[PDB]
Formats: C-alpha cells, sequence, structure tokens
C-alpha cells in the first residue's frame, strides 16, 4: 500500500541532460530526499525501454531518425524539421537514449500498477505529453504517458488521463482519439498563438472514440480555487459517466506562479486538491510531471504533491541540501500568487462546464 | 505548427 518512487542516479543522470529543463530532476529528488520522503516509499529502479516497447506508439520510421540523429548529435539533418526536431525539441547529442528512458520509467511504474505492487505510482520525470507517433513537440521526443497508457491497457480495461499541465495534452487525446477504452481530460490555457494551439471545448475525439475526450480550456490569472471548483466538477461527471479502473495523471508545474510562462497563478495547494480529489477514488493512479521553468518553484510543488500522496504535512521551511541556495529569497516550501487578475470569467466557465456535461450524457 |  506504500506508493512507489521511479528512481536512480543515472537515471536522474540522464534527465538532467535536457536543454530545455537543466539539472531539474536533481533539484525535485534531492529536495523530496531532504524531507526524506523516499524513506516513506518504495523506491523502483526504471529499465530502459525496448525499441519494440516504444514501437507500440512510436512508429519506426521515427524511432530509427531519431537514434540516427542523436547518436550523431546532427541538428542539421534534412528529415528533422518534418520529424518535429527543431528549435523545440533539439537533437542533443544522447536524445534517443534518453527518451528511451523516460519511457521506460513510466512503463516500469505502469508495470508496477499492474502487478498490484503499490496504489501509485510515481515518475516526476515523465510526462512528456505532446509527442506524436512520428513527431517530436514541445520539449517531448518521446509519449512516455501514452505508453504507460498501453502498458495498463493489460490489465485494466478503462483508463481515466487527467492532464493538469499547462499546455493542452495533445499528443495523448491525439493518440486515443478514436477509442472509447481511454478518456483524455485537459485542462489548459486556450488562446490563440499559445502552444499547441488546439484543446477547445468543441474537440471531444473522433469515430468511436468521440466524445471520450474532454478538454477545458482556461484563460490568464486563474488561481487555485476557481480553478480547483471547476476541476472538481469536471471530474466528478467524469467519473459518473466512464466509471474508470485506473488513472494516469500529468502534473505539469508550469501552471505555477513563479513559472517564467507567467499564465496561470496557480499553487501547489491548489494543484494538491484536485490531487487529493483523484486519489479519493482509490484506482490505480500513475503519477507524472511535465511541464515546469521555474526549476525551484517545480521541485517546490512536486515535493509538496509527493507529501500529499504520503499524506503528510511537510514543513514550511526548506530544509538544507543540494541546492539550498536556490530557494532565496525567503526558503520556504510555499508559493504567492503573483498580484494579477484572473480573466475567467465566471459565466464562461459555467457554460464550459455545461457544455462538457452535454458531451459526457453521450458516455455510457 | 506552434512553438513552445
Ligand atoms: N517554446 C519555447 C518558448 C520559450 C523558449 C525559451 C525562452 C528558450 C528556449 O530555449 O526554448 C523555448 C521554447
Ligand atoms: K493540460
Ligand atoms: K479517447
Ligand atoms: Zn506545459
Amino acid at each position: 500500500l506504500v506508493p512507489v518512487y521511479i528512481y536512480s542516479p543515472e537515471y536522474v543522470s540522464m534527465c538532467d541532460s535536457l536543454a530545455k529543463i537543466p539539472k531539474r530532476a536533481s533539484m525535485v529528488h534531492s529536495l523530496i530526499e531532504a524531507y526524506a520522503l523516499h524513506k516513506q516509499m518504495r523506491i523502483v529502479k526504471p529499465k530502459v525501454a525496448s525499441m519494440e516497447e516504444m514501437a507500440t506508439f512510436h512508429t519506426d520510421a521515427y524511432l530509427q531518425h531519431l537514434q540516427k540523429v542523436s547518436q550523431e548529435g546532427d541538428d542539421d539533418h534534412p528529415d528533422s524539421i518534418e520529424y518535429g526536431l527543431g528549435y523545440d525539441c533539439p537533437a542533443t547529442e544522447g536524445i534517443f537514449d534518453y527518451a528511451a528512458a523516460i519511457g521506460g520509467a513510466t512503463i516500469t511504474a505502469a508495470q508496477c500498477l499492474i502487478d498490484g505492487m503499490c496504489k501509485v505510482a510515481i515518475n516526476w520525470s515523465g510526462g512528456w505529453h505532446h509527442a506524436k507517433k512520428d513527431e517530436a513537440s514541445g520539449f517531448c521526443y518521446l509519449n512516455d504517458a501514452v505508453l504507460g497508457i498501453l502498458r495498463l491497457r493489460r490489465k485494466f480495461e478503462r483508463i481515466l488521463y487527467v492532464d493538469l499541465d499547462l499546455h493542452h495534452g495533445d499528443g495523448v487525446e491525439d493518440a486515443f482519439s478514436f477509442t472509447s477504452k481511454v478518456m483524455t481530460v485537459s485542462l489548459h490555457k486556450f488562446s490563440p498563438g499559445f502552444f499547441p494551439g488546439t484543446g477547445d471545448v468543441s474537440d471531444v475525439g473522433l469515430g468511436k472514440g468521440r466524445y471520450y475526450s474532454v478538454n477545458v480550456p482556461i484563460q490568464d490569472g486563474i488561481q487555485d480555487e476557481k480553478y480547483y471548483q471547476n476541476c472538481e466538477s469536471v471530474l466528478k461527471e467524469v467519473y459518473q459517466a466512464f466509471n474508470p479502473k485506473a488513472v494516469v495523471l500529468q502534473l505539469g508545474a508550469d501552471t505555477i506562479a513563479g513559472d517564467p510562462m507567467c499564465s496561470f497563478n496557480m499553487t501547489p495547494v491548489g494543484i494538491g486538491k484536485c490531487l487529493k480529489y483523484i486519489l479519493q477514488w482509490q484506482l490505480a493512479t500513475l503519477i507524472l510531471g511535465g511541464g515546469g521553468f521555474n526549476l525551484a518553484n517545480t521541485a517546490r510543488c512536486w515535493t509538496y504533491l509527493t507529501g500529499v500522496i504520503l499524506g503528510k504535512t511537510l514543513s514550511s521551511e526548506i530544509p538544507d541540501h543540494e541546492f539550498f541556495t536556490a530557494y532565496g529569497p525567503d526558503y520556504v516550501l510555499e508559493i504567492t500568487p503573483s498580484c494579477r487578475p484572473d480573466r475567467n470569467e465566471p459565466h464562461r466557465i459555467q457554460q464550459i462546464l455545461n457544455y462538457i456535461k452535454g458531451n459526457l450524457k453521450h458516455v455510457v | 505548427r506552434h512553438k513552445k
């Protein structure tokens, strides 16, 4: 009944090599360790995803190109543009080994849930939800979330994917757009010009998977209370209609106040309440990270959320550790929202919610 | 295609 914590020193070093989030994995782990939370969890060393395992979602053409430019570090390949490699997703040396490590880590967590070893499995270095079957996107080279869901499908008939990242979980949604075995729910910023540009409330999936995709478009400046009440109402309707047997939860911390993207205005407490509501279901739950570009804040958030999973109240004061100096000037766990308005009109929020309720009536 |  103790939650599983996917970790190994080699795995963290690997994830630290991401150009878009250097050293973030170490900061997250070190803070968790500093709070001694790892002693309350079962530490499981992740295995590397094999080519075949990765091929359960990604095409062989993409995987082979990815591996090819990875060994070379060739950032000037004429095929890379169509495969989504570029500014957002550079051809870093060893990028294939990196992506294979993250994919395997999420698969390992999923396998732990299948084997009944735990009810909660955690991979904070995962949650790369933008990657498509044949295209890298939004700092995501391999979609470990999809890989994890496909693994869970071996044991669980219906899987609910919840995406609380700042950005639309388009890669995961696209992967299961035509199926009713997996329902995707994404709460995200939706505004013209904002990546990835998709995920309106009118997007509900296709074919047999119609109405099995849920999108909650949100505007800038949303804070804990409005977000949670909006999240709870949606999740309540979703749970009733879909009746999931397993949950995959993406918890990208780029929604948190202090993030350089400066869009949402959340604190880890608000996200924590959404987490608590999901954990209340007592289902097999796979926890993933994702976005988060204020590194210290992301560590603050995921450490706090780890405490939520463990049902522990963490000390407000950041304990001394390797990256202690990065937590100035206040050196506390709590995060203060910024003093900017919430661009979300209450009538529009209720309007979106009613639209979703209308869609979920078709889910039987 | 958007930039992230
Ligand atoms: N999509 C996106 C947005 C901003 C970025 C910065 C500031 C740096 C970088 O290397 O990549 C970015 C990608
Ligand atoms: K999201
Ligand atoms: K679906
Ligand atoms: Zn994001």
